[PDB]
RNA sequence: GGUACUGCCUGAUAGGGUGCUUGCGAGUGCCCCGGGAGGUCUCGUAGACCAUG
RNA sequence: GCGCAAGACGGACCAGAGCGAAAGCAUUUGCCAAGAAUGUUUUCAUUAAUCAAGAACGAAAGUCGGAGGUUCGAAGACGAUCAGAUACCGUCGUAGUUCCGACCAUAAACGAUGCCGACCGGCGAUGCGGCGGCGUUAUUCCCAUGACCCGCCGGGCAGCUUCCGGGAAACCAAAGUCUUUGGGUUCCGGGGGGAGUAUGGUUGCAAAGCUGAAACUUAAAGGAAUUGACGGAAGGGCACCACC
């Protein structure tokens, strides 16, 4: 089950058999492919965008419409994040709770918290690197923490 | 005690009869469901049936407590 | 009864403790 | 307050449910609810006013216990809350 | 018990077991098409749809999302697509 | 030998509960060990409600009656015999006795 | 037009509370008026807890 | 009876209910950050399971500093009971119980049942989210939403039931899928004593903690269940060698 929780469950997506771009979809590869343009111009994840897209614009999967998932695209076309968004967020989530627990100390449940982000961000990056990804000098410093985010 | 006989008396008591079967009625009311699961026996063209009104309220159940 | 034969191995080893110290 | 020679003035002080009601009210499939306010009457008067509520059984209710979650209790003692405030 | 198909499950089986036990997975969720009764126009909408989704010319709020589903506002018809 | 399956108290899914102090002894027992009866009576008792029912100053007035909620430790009840033990099969059955006739 | 009922409180002859008749359980009755007589309503009945060998 | 003060503690509601890694956690209101489950036609694309070394938290008591001392209360002091009680009962009452700041790392810290995963009979209940469904209600009609009501789905705490199968049996839907013996992994036991003692090492202010023998000794020690006999246990039952 979860990793780092006790609970085991069951929440997911789970996409249809067809990968087949369906009838009533109006838009070209093209113009999905501006729209997203655009909207990571807006500062968003890539997540947002399939989001956003899945909403409005009736699109199933943008890697059915395009032939090439977002953050490719993204990359390719050279607006890409620095670090991979979820690696961001976890940084920038254990910058909330440090930040949070310098003034509180008496706070054990916390501390121990942090801990576990810790190591979620600790497998990660070390999965990064070997995917080459961030360059392997790369480290997550308590104190340079508040500055990538 | 199992007297003798009174196992054929009791074949006289036992065997009765009144003179037109319970189970004669010019109209028996049934519930729409039943219905249909007749229509689907194609027994839908009966013609004794009366169907009645079903109960609006659910409760089959008691209080628990 | 356990508790008590425990609580008594302490008191002889505090007292070995005390009969055999580091300046010996 | 005052005494009018064989003739006492009462005003009011005070006011509360005898015992016996306020334990012929608890049980024990129920949630309780309770709230208080402190409210300066037109005239000035200081006023703790404390109010307690119940979560009544539903007449065809199979059930056996009714229970308020957290969020509807904090709701319900908020309007109680703003009720009586508005009262006095 | 001792006997069932496994292959040929009766549809309506297959609309109440959960979505990724199903002997395909079958989404829940589909996209629907939703008009505000005021205006012309038509609204490509996801089922559970998060954030919130407008008309653009009218302003006109089309949903709230919920747990569930997201919930249109009154009045405003849809259609199921396909 | 595992006595019960339920080791006496209702604890499950949780690990600790409050103590409560017995109304008889004193003595400490966890909430959900203790045995608990709750008793609703009349505060005079039989021949003391004709008796003041005829000195009132009212007309038609019930008497009050007294709410009392009730701890014992284990001990205590099978004291007081509000609690005695069974058989290995009948003790199985935690449907209360019936004093509804 | 035919045909039922109807304790009190709230908010409808609905909904929600709550009752009296004999301690209890059944029954029965309890909107308003006029007139009329007939009266200790009937049937059941646990309702019981203050050392040494 | 009226007021005042102090410190503790949050009754009933409270449950075989919830939340947490476990210790543990119940007055109102706000602020601060977390978290499971659920929903998802979102995103990354194997990032994952278990863990020597090493780290975080860890009830009570205990120890150092500070504040605070209502209740209770080891030590102590009486008063009783008693053959004797330095004990059970009772009056007084130090440390402590409380808060803040540093130590300690142990409990029958117990589900006496490691963790991840797959499969294997039902049945009603419940908690949380979702989905659907007549009908009631928040007064009379329309949609929201809430309360009941009838189901379905996924996690949870449990329950009942059963020639699923286990098992020494008690019992257990896991303790099942074991001579028809192999899903992955960590910790760990080898008759009883001697002994969790001696020693060395190590941590600590201290009490102690962690690691941990041998010489010797001994035919059993032990676990379930079965008939007994007994009990100062709970029930019944009889007798003028029991009473009325
Ligand atoms: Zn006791």
């Amino acid at each position: 089950g979860r990793m780092h929780a006790p609970g085991k469950g069951l929440s997911q997506s789970a996409l249809p058999y067809r990968r087949s771009v369906p009838t009533w979809l109006k838009l070209t590869s093209d113009d999905v492919k501006e729209q997203i343009y655009k909207l990571a111009k807006k500062g968003l994840t890539p997540s947002q965008i399939g989001v956003i897209l899945r909403d409005s614009h009736g699109v199933a999967q943008v890697r059915f419409v395009t032939g090439n998932k977002i953050l490719r695209i993204l990359k390719s076309k050279g607006l890409a994040p620095d670090l991979p968004e979820d690696l961001y967020h976890l940084i920038k989530k254990a910058v909330a709770v440090r930040k949070h627990l310098e003034r509180n100390r008496k706070d054990k449940d916390a501390k121990f918290r942090l801990i576990l982000i810790e190591s979620r961000i600790h497998r990660l990056a070390r999965y990064y690197k070997t995917k080459r990804v961030l360059p392997p000098n790369w480290k997550y410093e308590s104190s340079t923490a508040s500055a990538l985010v | 005690i199992s007297i003798k006989l009174q196992e054929e008396e009791r074949e006289r008591r036992d065997n009765y009869v009144p003179e037109v079967s319970a189970l004669d009625q010019e109209i028996i009311e049934v519930d729409p469901d039943t219905k249909e699961m007749l229509k689907l026996l194609d027994f839908g063209s009966l013609s004794n049936l009366q169907v009645t009104q079903p109960t609006v309220g659910m409760n089959f159940k008691t209080p628990r407590g | 009864r356990a508790k008590w034969r425990k609580k008594r191995m302490r008191r002889l080893k505090r007292k070995r403790r005390k009969m055999r110290q580091r300046s010996k | 307050e005052d005494v009018q020679g064989k003739n006492c003035l009462t005003n009011f002080h005070g006011m509360d449910l005898t015992r016996d009601k306020m334990c012929s009210m608890v049980k024990k499939w129920q949630t309780m609810i309770e709230a208080h306010v402190d409210v300066k009457t037109t005239d000035g008067y200081l006023l703790r006013l404390f109010c307690v509520g119940f979560t009544k059984k539903r007449n065809n209710q199979i059930r056996k216990t009714s229970y308020a979650q957290h969020q509807q209790v904090r709701q319900i003692r908020k309007k109680m809350m703003e009720i009586m405030t508005r009262e006095v | 018990p001792l006997a069932k198909d496994l292959l040929h499950p009766s549809p309506e089986e297959e609309k109440r077991k959960h979505k990724k036990k199903r002997l395909v997975q079958s989404p829940n969720s589909y996209f629907m098409d939703v008009k505000c009764p005021g205006c012309y126009k038509i609204t490509t909408v996801f089922s559970h749809a998060q954030t919130v989704v407008l008309c653009v010319g009218c302003s006109t709020v089309l949903c709230q999302p919920t747990g569930g589903k997201a919930r249109l506002t009154e009045g405003c018809s849809f259609r199921r697509k396909q | 030998t595992k006595k019960r399956r339920n080791n006496g108290r209702a604890k499950k899914g949780r690990g600790h509960v409050q103590p409560i102090r017995c109304t008889n002894c004193a003595r400490c027992v966890p909430k959900d060990k203790a045995i608990k009866k709750f008793v609703i009576r009349n505060i005079v008792e039989a021949a003391a409600v004709r008796d003041i029912s005829e000195a009132s100053v009212f007309d038609a007035y019930v008497l009050p009656k007294l709410y009392v909620k009730l701890h014992y430790c284990v001990s205590c009840a099978i004291h007081s015999k509000v609690v005695r033990n069974r058989s290995r099969e009948a003790r199985k059955d935690r449907t209360p006795p019936p004093r509804f006739r």
